């Protein structure tokens, strides 16, 4: 939007001489600046030159009224008389008539080169018309003129380069080397060639037309299928590399079999290092090139136009559509597929035909670039698209539009047709751009504007305000003033040192659609007050204090909703003119508008002051933690305050850990049973809300129950740490003083013990049975039991002990003899015992532990007691090594346990 | 009640309608509170069975479909009367049709569609005349006759017509030294000067005619291997006239050895000129060459479209490849192999003609925002096509019917005016006009009279029995006038109690009726006559507002049909609860929120699967012989669905088997079988034992 659109300088040429057709920035900056505009079918005066074509350039002047064309050629075309004396005559060995001379015009430093491709040569020994294609080398402010005919050589016909038009696509390196690409050598294959400034003007002779130059770099020759690839269509200068050398970009129309591509080759090497193919068939991809940064990585990008792409809209009719293409280079790899791409609505658009460099535009620190639409626009008088530079990259979006001032007229104005750009005309640290318009014959030159950004900050210290009381009393009527100040600070570069503002500032904007406004300035005795202010560059923010005084009448019904103070400005309209005529911008970022709003003093106090004085302990109830328990802790908190009233939203947050999470709170109150709570999550923290009032009350002591659940979180590590404090709306002391509760969390394990016997093949079963079951939340590992009978399962043993089951265990006598199948106190210390120490790994919560033992009775030996009473007794204890938790600050369960069994008879 | 009607909040009844279609307006609003806006009169058709009255006032327009006129084609082609005239006969059924666009409610039609079994057919043969091809010129002067006896068979209308194609004249393409000029070829041979567009002749039903004209063409040629075939196949179409093209079928034999250049090739010529598509040709003769740029491939596509212009091409294997890809743009065209001398031209036109009459697409005119178009279709041998297939159907053999529904959807009522549009298939002179009539009317608003007293003198629409209050007026009366010269005692409508904040301290009160104050958080303006209610403040099942599913109705948490509780989030799912045996939280318990409470003495877990104190299966499980059979004592077979099996002595002794005592008492012996995880597998001994 810097570009001076509205009042683009306009350059004039003569009619049909194709004016504005190449248009380049030579020598900028320095002595003086001067345009460049090329003339291909201007009329020479050269003797028996026809519509040669010529190069003008136009002194920069506050007015362009004068215009000189470039005397490139003050000579008419070579006759050889040699052969002219043998032959009846004399014929032209070369014809200047239709040379498109200017048709390309690129300048670099005090060297500007002009070729016209048209411009052909007849063999001196026979008649053969080819597009040999010219150039005129001027460096040195025209010192020396210097004639270059690259594609000029012995090879003649279709096989030679005779058909070349050599400098149809011509671009200047940075050291000013000159590379020139012709589409029509080698039966229009294509040919590129590049010579230092030096060498050509070296190895040029002026006594023979035709000259070779030892050491001269061109592209290389390719097979019969390769024919008619157009090579060099459009040449562009990038770096890929990073070495010294500079890559060429020259983009290929009909390659590929009629799709296109665009081969990147190094001079010096004399091949392509990498190429890019277009996606959309017939696509014409490399039609339009240009290599730039775009996204502020110090590496060259590379922008290819397709105008020919023929997209589908929803309807699906298809339209000429087209397609911008540039990839943003990187260090580890060239990607081939295209990053981005750029679509035009525009039926029949060809947009993207010419693509020119605008360095960085808007000084964001990236680079943009201009696109040109030649039958772009709905009068398609011709339009040119300005993107934004992005570091991801280039905006799809325009950054702005322009479209010719002049009325369309009935012959295609071909706007568009070239674009120029990156380089500062007046050297006013913003880069220009010269759009080349060839179809009206005229050349339209875009100038910037320097950018200022301003920010606007409106703050109220005495926004408090009370109507029982006025500070300020007026001899007509007493009503209260708030004093009101804004600050606002200006920054830029080429700016003038005072530039013109307009505040405005609005009291009760939200009031001001028809209703009464209830705030207005004292001074005018008006709502709204406007003014200019001179800021300075460097200048401290200045905050003028104003008083605005609130009414004091019964005609508002209303006064609860709060005023609204809105302040907006904008740059003065009528700018002071410059000396370098570009008037000042404010950048689209930088806000100029300020919101505020102020709420009366309501209850504060006799003076209408507002302070309150909140107080908060908490404590908690449950408050040892059982880990992998389902914990429940219910927070007891005691808020009061013992301060004045006018902490309005008065509300207790609860910042819960991970682990921690919110069921309900249930207060004391009268007036509310269960005080509102709503969840926080934006918070870092999980933070529960629950709000103790609308209205501050003073002595209002509020005792918060919250019950909160602790899903499981072992990751803790610590003991939770829960935060609570009370805040408040108020500008002082608004906050409570924090209380941090620490609970502790120690995992608990509970095993219980539980035995019984089925009692209490010869023999009656007998069956014992040892249950543990950890009915304690927490699983314990290497859990050992220790089971034992007073047999050792023998035949001479009264009991024989089967097998034992539900858990690994291991006995010191065989479990399995062979195969699976007054009282006396029968009890494991009279006899052999035979003790089995078992051990239990995998453990959960609520697992179930159970030993069978299944000891039968041998007749033999109960036999051997014929009338005695036999009590079997067996004992088991139990222990639990070790837990799997961070912590275990415990004691580890453990116990014992007694089964027995009567026999009667 | 949440919809887009509610939330719209419309002003009258056009605002239910364009809202939401089924949202109803009642004018009668007798339900509707005066307190309440006009928002609440709109309610959808099933929410206001709800309220069990119905209101014959209320309007609910439907969109419907109408056809102007029902031709019939002409079927088996039996008969004088039968395709009398090409104007008198139609392929297509429907000429024209009309129809009613509602919102909300889309609108198909049936179109049928026959191929006429006799149709005339023009040929116009463009022949590279490149030296190459010269071989293939003296095949094209006899080739005329044979072709004229073939076609009559396929056609009892056949016209031939000769075109011959070269390259614009320019300094690149073709040699500019006069010597060359006056014969591009060698001296000894004999070539005429090329003309990059020349006529022949013109279409004639008599082959005889063509074949003398072709004799006195001479053998051209062109220094560039691609030829400019491209810029006089453009001037053929546009035309029209001058090539006498019929509405008879028009097949554009495009015949050529080389490369076609396209779209600015012109640019190596100097010509930056794009080509107007427009009729310049003078006796025969096209000379705007030197003055327009070869049209792009595109441009091409639109004027043979547009003309209906069928495109065969006849090229060789050498650049069938590169013709292949330019198939696809250019539609109705197709590719057939040439033979170096064109012997085999007459074999290849007559398959290519084949291939393209069977091929049928249907293309509709340019369509304004809001209204789209979808295409369904019918095709022999079980074959449907969606989308781009569903658009154009194939293999249509003479005389085969195929129909395409088609499915056009307005909204938003951009234009009031009725829209007229063309739709019709290439190479079909018969088209399909869709005309429509948007009616964004309300019934009642034209019953209305505006400025009706009974609303304080038409202080506010009072269209039926709605009255709707205008600026500056709220109310079912709209007397208030808001804010008056007199200050008045505020506002006794806006609070039910004097000493409460006016409209509970929620908003600004005005007119006898309390408009709530706006919340960014939540929908600005509450519901409710006192603005008691609020959008934003009920309680959260877990750290989201009503379950995160629910929605917020005066602070209240109302459940989606797959929850119930305060929380909301609670599903009605009770998919959880299950477990594997298969009964819902195992033997008891009750399914709520998702988490099972077991209500059974001693039953714990998430399906209370865990209940070791519960008695055994086989002493607590007794009913399965006293319930399925024996019945007596309680109930039942919901709980014991196990199997029974009649196993006699099986030698399973300890699974575990159970004893128990029967009515003579009788031990009976059984037990329930699982081996992996849980089974189910009865064995009641039938013996029985006493
Ligand atoms: C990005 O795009 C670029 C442009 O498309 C790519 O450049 C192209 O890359 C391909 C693949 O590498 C090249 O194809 C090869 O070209 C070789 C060129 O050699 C001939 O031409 C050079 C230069 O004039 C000449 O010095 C050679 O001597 C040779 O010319 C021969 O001259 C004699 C003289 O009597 C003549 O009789 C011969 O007829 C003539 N050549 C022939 C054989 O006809 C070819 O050598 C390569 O041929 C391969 O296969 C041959 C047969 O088996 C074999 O003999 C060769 O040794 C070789 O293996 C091959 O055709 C394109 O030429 C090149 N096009 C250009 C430069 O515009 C670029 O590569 C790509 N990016 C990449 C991937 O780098
Ligand atoms: C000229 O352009 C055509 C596409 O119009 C190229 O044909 C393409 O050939 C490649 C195989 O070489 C196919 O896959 C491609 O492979 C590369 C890796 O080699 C991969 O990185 C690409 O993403 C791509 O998948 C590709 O399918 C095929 N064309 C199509 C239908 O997409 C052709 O290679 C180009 N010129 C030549 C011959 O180099
Ligand atoms: C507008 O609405 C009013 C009120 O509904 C209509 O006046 C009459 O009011 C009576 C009593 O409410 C209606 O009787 C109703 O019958 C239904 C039958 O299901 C019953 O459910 C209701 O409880 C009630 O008893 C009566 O229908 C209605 N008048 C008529 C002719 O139906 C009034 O007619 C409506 N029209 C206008 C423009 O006022
Ligand atoms: C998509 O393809 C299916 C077939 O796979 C179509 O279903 C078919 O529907 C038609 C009626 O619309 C049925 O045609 C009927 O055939 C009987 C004789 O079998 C004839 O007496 C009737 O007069 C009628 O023509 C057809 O049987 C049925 N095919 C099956 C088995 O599904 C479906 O219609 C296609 N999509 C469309 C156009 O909706
Ligand atoms: C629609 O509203 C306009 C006002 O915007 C009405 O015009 C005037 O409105 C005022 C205030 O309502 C009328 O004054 C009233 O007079 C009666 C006694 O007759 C008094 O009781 C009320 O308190 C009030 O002061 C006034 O008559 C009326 N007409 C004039 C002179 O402008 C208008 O009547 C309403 N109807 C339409 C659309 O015409
Ligand atoms: C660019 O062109 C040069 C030719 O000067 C390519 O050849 C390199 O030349 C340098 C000396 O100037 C050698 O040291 C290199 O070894 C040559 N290339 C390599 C890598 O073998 C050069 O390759 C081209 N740019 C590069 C290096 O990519
Ligand atoms: C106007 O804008 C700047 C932007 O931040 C305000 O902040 C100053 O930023 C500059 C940047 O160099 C610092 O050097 C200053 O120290 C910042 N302000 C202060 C406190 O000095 C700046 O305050 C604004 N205008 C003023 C008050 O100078
Ligand atoms: C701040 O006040 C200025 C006062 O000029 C407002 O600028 C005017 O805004 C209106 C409405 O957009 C335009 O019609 C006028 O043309 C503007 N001023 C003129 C006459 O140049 C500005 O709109 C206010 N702040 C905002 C919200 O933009
Ligand atoms: C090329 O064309 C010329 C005519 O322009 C031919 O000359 C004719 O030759 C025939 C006999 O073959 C005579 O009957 C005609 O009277 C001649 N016409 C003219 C105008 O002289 C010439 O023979 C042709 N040469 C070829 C075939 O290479
Ligand atoms: C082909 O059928 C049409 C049906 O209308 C005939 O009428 C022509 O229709 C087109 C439609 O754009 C008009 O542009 C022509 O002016 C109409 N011609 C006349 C004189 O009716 C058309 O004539 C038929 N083909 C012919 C004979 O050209
Ligand atoms: C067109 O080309 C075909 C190529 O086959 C010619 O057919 C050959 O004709 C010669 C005689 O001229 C025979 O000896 C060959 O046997 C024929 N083909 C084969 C494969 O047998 C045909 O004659 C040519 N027609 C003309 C006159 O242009
Ligand atoms: C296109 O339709 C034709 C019929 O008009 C198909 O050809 C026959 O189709 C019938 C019915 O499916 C088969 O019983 C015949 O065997 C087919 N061949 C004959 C002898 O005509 C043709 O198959 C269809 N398209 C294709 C080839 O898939
Ligand atoms: C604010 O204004 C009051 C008068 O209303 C004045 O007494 C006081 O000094 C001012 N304070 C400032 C300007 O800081
Ligand atoms: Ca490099
Ligand atoms: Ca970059
Ligand atoms: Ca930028
Ligand atoms: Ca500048
Ligand atoms: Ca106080
Ligand atoms: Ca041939
Ligand atoms: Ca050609
Ligand atoms: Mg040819």
């Amino acid at each position: 939007f810097n570009l001076d659109a509205e009042a683009p300088a306009v350059l004039s040429g003569p009619p049909g001489s194709f004016f504005g057709f190449s248009v380049e920035f030579y020598r900028p900056g320095t002595d003086g600046v001067s345009v460049l505009v090329g003339a291909p079918k201007a009329n020479t005066s050269q003797p028996g030159v026809l519509q040669g074509g010529a190069v003008y350039l136009c002194p920069w002047g506050a007015s362009p009224t004068q215009c000189t064309p470039i005397e490139f050629d003050s000579k008419g075309s070579r006759l050889l008389e040699s052969s002219l004396s043998s032959s009846e005559g004399e014929e032209p060995v070369e014809y200047k008539s239709l040379q498109w001379f200017g048709a390309t015009v690129r300048a670099h430093g005090s060297s500007i080169l002009a070729c016209a491709p048209l411009y052909s040569w007849r063999t001196e020994k026979e008649p053969l018309s080819d597009p040999v294609g010219t150039c005129y080398l001027s460096t040195d402010n025209f010192t020396r003129i210097l004639e270059y005919a690259p594609c000029r050589s012995d090879f003649s016909w279709a096989a030679g380069q005779g058909y070349c038009q050599g400098g149809f696509s011509a671009e200047f390196t940075k050291t000013g080397r000159v590379v020139l690409g012709g589409p029509g050598s080698y039966f229009w294959q294509g040919q590129i060639l590049s010579a230092t400034q030096e060498q050509i003007a070296e190895s040029y002779y002026p006594e023979y037309l035709i000259n070779l130059v030892q050491g001269q770099l061109q592209t290389r020759q390719a097979s019969s299928i390769y024919d008619d690839s157009y090579l060099g269509y459009s040449v562009a200068v990038g770096e890929f590399s990073g070495d010294d050398t500079e890559d060429f970009v020259a983009g290929v129309p009909k390659g590929n079999l009629t799709y296109g591509y665009v081969t990147i080759l190094n001079g010096s090497d004399i091949r392509s290092l990498y190429n890019f193919s277009g996606e959309q068939m017939a696509s014409y991809f490399g039609y339009a090139v240009a290599a730039t940064d775009v996204n502020g990585d110090g590496l060259d990008d590379l922008l290819v136009g397709a105008p020919l792409l023929m997209d589908r809209t929803p309807d699906g009719r298809p339209q000429e559509v087209g397609r911008v293409y540039v990839y943003l280079q990187h260090p580890a790899g060239i990607e081939p597929t295209p990053t981005l791409t750029l679509t035009g609505h525009d039926e029949f658009g060809r947009f993207g035909s010419s693509l020119t460099p605008l360095g960085d535009l808007d000084q964001d620190g990236y680079n943009d670039v201009a696109i040109g639409a030649p039958f772009g626009g709905e009068t398609q008088q011709g339009v040119v698209f300005v993107f934004p530079g992005g570091p991801g990259g280039l905006g799809s979006k325009p950054s702005q539009v322009l479209q010719p001032l002049w009325a369309a007229s009935h012959t295609p104005d071909f706007f568009g047709s070239a674009l120029r750009g990156g380089r500062d005309l007046d050297g006013n640290g913003y880069p220009d751009l010269i759009v080349g318009s060839f179809g009206v014959d005229k050349a339209v030159v875009y100038r910037g504007r320097p950018i200022v950004s301003a920010s606007a900050s409106l703050t109220i210290f005495p926004a408090m305000f009370n109507p029982e009381e006025r500070s300020c009393s007026l001899e007509g009527n007493p009503v209260a003033c708030i004093n009101l100040s804004f600050c606002l600070n200006a920054s830029g570069k080429h700016v003038a040192d005072s530039i013109g503002f307009t505040v405005e500032l609005q009291l009760d904007w939200q009031k001001q659609k028809g209703g009464v406004r209830r705030a207005l300035f004292l001074a005018s005795r008006q709502a709204t007050l406007t003014q200019t202010l001179l800021i300075q560059n460097g200048a401290r923010e200045d905050c003028r204090e104003m008083k605005i005084y609130l009414r004091n009448e019964s005609e508002f019904r209303d006064k609860l909703s709060p005023i609204h103070i809105a302040l907006n400005f904008s740059l003065d309209p009528q700018a002071p003119v410059d000396s370098h005529g570009l008037r000042p911008a404010l950048h689209y970022q930088s806000k100029s508008r300020i919101e505020d709003k102020a709420q009366i003093l309501l209850d504060c106090g006799e003076d209408n002051i507002c302070v309150p004085d909140l107080q908060l302990e908490v404590f908690g109830e449950q408050n040892h933690v059982y880990l992998g328990d389902k914990n429940a802790l219910n927070l007891t908190f005691h808020a009061q305050n013992v301060g004045e009233g006018g902490a309005y939203e008065a509300e207790l947050r609860v910042t819960a850990p991970p682990e921690a999470e919110y069921s309900g709170l249930v207060r004391h109150p009268g007036n509310f049973s269960s005080l509102s709570c709503d969840y926080f999550a934006v918070n870092q923290s999980r933070l529960l809300v629950c709000d103790l009032g609308n209205p501050m009350k003073a002595g209002a002591s509020l005792w918060g129950g919250l019950r909160f659940t602790v899903p499981h979180l072992r990751d803790t590590k610590k003991t939770i740490q829960f935060d609570f404090q009370i805040l408040s709306k108020n500008l002082n002391n608004s906050q409570s003083d924090v209380v941090s509760f620490r609970l502790s969390v120690e995992a608990q394990a509970q095993v219980t013990l539980n035995g019984v016997s089925k009692p209490e093949d010869l023999g009656p079963a007998v069956h014992h049975v040892y249950e543990l079951i950890n009915q304690g939340p927490s699983s314990i590992s290497q859990g050992v039991l220790e089971l034992s009978c007073p047999q050792a399962l023998e035949g001479q043993q009264l009991l024989y002990v089967t097998r034992v089951t539900g858990l690994n265990c291991t006995t010191n006598h065989p479990i399995n003899p062979k195969g699976l199948e007054g009282p006396q106190i029968l009890k494991c210390p009279e006899a052999e015992c035979f003790r089995l120490r078992c051990e239990l790994g995998p453990l959960h919560q609520q697992e179930s532990q159970s030993l069978q033992l299944h000891f039968r009775v041998w007749a033999k030996t109960f036999l051997q007691r014929e009338h005695q009473p036999f009590s079997l007794q067996c004992e088991a204890v139990y222990k639990a090594l070790k837990m799997p938790y961070r912590i275990l600050p415990r004691q580890l369960p453990q116990k014992e346990r007694q089964v027995a069994t009567a026999v009667q008879w | 009640d949440e919809n887009r009607c509610l939330k719209a909040n419309a002003k009258s009844c056009g605002e239910c309608i364009q809202a939401g279609p089924n949202c109803g307006w009642c004018t009668n609003s007798t339900f509707l509170q005066e307190g309440m806006p006009t928002s609440a009169r709109c309610d959808d058709l099933e929410a206001l069975k709800k309220k069990g009255c119905p209101p014959d006032d209320i309007e609910n327009p439907r969109g419907s479909k109408d056809i102007k006129k029902n031709k019939n084609v002409t079927n088996r082609s039996k008969g004088t009367a039968e395709k009398l005239k090409p104007e008198d006969i139609h392929q297509i059924q429907p000429q024209q049709l009309v129809l009613r666009l509602r919102s909300g409610e889309p609108q198909t039609f049936t179109l049928k569609f026959k191929r006429a079994e006799d149709y005339p057919i023009d040929l116009y043969y463009l022949m590279d005349l490149s030296y190459s091809m010269k071989d293939d010129l003296e095949n094209v002067k006899s080739l005329g006759t044979d072709l004229m006896n073939e076609m009559r068979r396929i056609t009892s209308d056949f016209r031939i017509g000769f075109g011959s194609f070269v390259e614009k004249t320019v300094m690149p393409y073709i040699s500019t030294t006069p010597a060359k000029l006056r014969n591009p070829c060698t001296s000894e041979q004999n070539c005429t000067t090329p003309f990059s567009y020349k006529n022949v002749l013109s279409l004639t039903n008599k082959g005889e005619v063509f074949n003398e004209l072709v004799g006195k063409q001479r053998i051209s040629g062109n220094l560039d291997s691609p030829e400019g075939g491209f810029d006089a196949i453009m001037q053929v179409a546009v035309c029209g006239s001058l090539i006498g093209w019929r509405n008879v079928t028009r097949l554009l034999v495009f015949s050529t050895d080389a490369g076609f250049h396209f779209a600015g090739d012109g640019k190596l010529g100097g010509i930056v000129l794009p080509n107007d598509g427009q009729c310049h040709l003078e006796n025969n003769m096209y000379t705007m060459s030197h003055y327009y740029d070869y049209p792009s491939i595109a441009h091409l596509v639109q004027k043979l479209s547009e003309n209906n212009i069928q495109t065969i091409f006849a090229v060789t294997e050498e650049f069938q490849p590169v013709y292949k890809e330019l198939k696809n743009l250019i539609p109705k065209s197709a590719v057939g192999t040439l033979s170096a001398n064109s012997s085999n031209v007459i074999q290849l036109i007559i398959d290519a003609y084949n291939s393209l009459s069977s091929e049928v697409i249907l293309e509709n005119g340019k369509l304004s925002e809001g209204v789209t178009i979808s295409y369904k279709s019918y095709c022999k041998n079980g074959v449907n096509g969606t989308g781009e297939n569903g658009r154009k159907c194939s293999n249509i053999s003479i005389g085969d019917e195929v129909q395409f529904e088609i499915s056009i959807t307005s909204n938003k009522c951009p234009k009031k005016d009725s829209d007229s549009f063309k739709i019709r298939p290439l190479g079909f002179t018969e088209e399909v006009e869709v005309i429509l009539q948007y009616i964004c009317e309300c019934e009642c608003q034209s019953e209305g009279i505006p400025e009706s007293p009974k609303c304080h003198e038409g202080n506010g629409t009072f269209e039926c029995g709605a009255c709707r209050c205008n600026e500056g007026r709220v109310g079912r009366h709209c007397e208030c006038s808001t804010d008056e010269v007199n200050s008045e005692d505020m506002d006794a409508y806006c609070r039910k109690e004097n000493s409460s904040e006016i409209c509970s301290n929620n908003g600004e009160c005005v007119c006898g009726q309390c408009v709530c104050r706006k919340r960014d958080n939540t929908n600005e303006i509450y519901s409710g006559k006192f603005c008691e209610c609020d959008n934003f403040n009920c309680d959260r099942s877990n750290g989201l507002i009503c379950g995160g599913n629910g929605v917020c109705k005066c602070r209240v948490c109302e459940c989606n049909p797959n929850y119930t509780g305060s929380a909301c989030d609670c599903s009605l799912d009770t998919s959880t609860c299950e477990a594997s045996n298969g009964q819902i939280c195992n033997g008891r318990g009750i399914c709520e929120c998702g988490v099972c409470k077991c209500t059974d003495p001693k039953f714990q877990g998430q399906t209370c699967e865990m209940c070791q104190t519960c008695l055994g299966v086989c002493a607590e499980h007794k009913e399965c012989v006293q319930c399925r059979a024996f019945n007596k004592g309680e109930k039942c077979t919901q709980e014991c669905s196990y199997f029974n099996i009649t196993k006699v002595e099986s030698r399973d002794k300890l699974v575990s088997h159970c004893k128990e005592k029967d009515v003579d008492d009788c031990w009976f012996y059984f037990t329930y079988s699982v081996n992996g995880n849980n089974e189910v597998m009865v064995h009641v001994v039938e013996n029985p034992e006493c």
